[PDB]
């Protein structure tokens, strides 16, 4: 079912997005994108000290609601 | 007879235990930013050496003009 | 009946005693944390210095490529 | 007395350097550039979290053989 993300930034910035389950990370990267206009491919996300791929999904993670996410990216 | 010290005993450690389980939670959220601060020094380090390159070009560049400029200032 | 409560007093005491083990094990790696920050505070600080001096460089260019011009033209 | 530290880099580099418990900090980050190359104006020395003054001694801060030391500089 939607469910809402938080990605946080190292400085303390929040990004809520709206995602299902079955989304891929590249998917959710792209939202991203669309929101603060980060290039998914310059985009990393991290969940429990892992860096998550392109390819997997949040399901696959197993990233609910309340789920600690962090964003880091270029500064280009 | 000392059941009720042992039980209210039992109580005062788990006021421990939840106290300790509450720091360690705090712990591990600060924990699971290191790899994340790692990345980030990384990504950084690569934004200054490519800044460092496109301004290192442009630096030529400026004083390749300025050579010019000053040899066709012989005329 | 009473000594379900003693073997349970042991339970919890190498709960405390094991939290706290863990608890000493990475405070080291919390301590990589204040380092982490300041790699990435100078990565971040030289880039916007190099893109701030690229930025200028860029300015005397196209301010040199016009004198160039003009005293080609003049001349 | 007479002494080995082993100062980390984020880059993965172990510098090993023989002190003295009287070396300055200064003094340290002079062996440092002898060995890496690396001006002393632009080392930051790190121990159990802080920042060590270029005017107070290793002594001072009570660092050890086995004491965990970072490196972290500028690459200008």
């Amino acid at each position: 079912g939607p469910m809402q993300i938080n990605v946080k930034t190292l400085t303390g910035t929040t990004i809520g997005l709206e995602v299902e389950p079955s989304d891929t990370i590249e998917n959710v990267k792209a939202k991203i994108q669309d929101k603060e206009g980060i290039p998914p491919d310059q985009q990393i996300l991290f969940f429990s000290g892992m860096q998550l791929e392109d390819g997997r999904t949040l399901s696959d993670y197993n990233i609910q609601k309340e789920s600690r996410l962090y964003l880091v990216f270029s500064l280009r | 007879q000392q059941l009720q010290q042992a039980e209210e005993a039992l109580v005062a450690k788990q006021e421990v235990i939840d106290k300790l389980k509450e720091e360690a939670a705090q712990h591990a959220i600060v924990m699971e930013t290191v790899p994340v601060l790692k990345a980030q020094a990384d990504i950084y380090k690569a934004d200054f050496q490519a800044e460092r390159q496109a301004r290192e070009k442009l630096a030529e560049k400026k004083e390749l003009l300025q050579e010019q400029l000053e040899q066709l200032q012989r005329e």
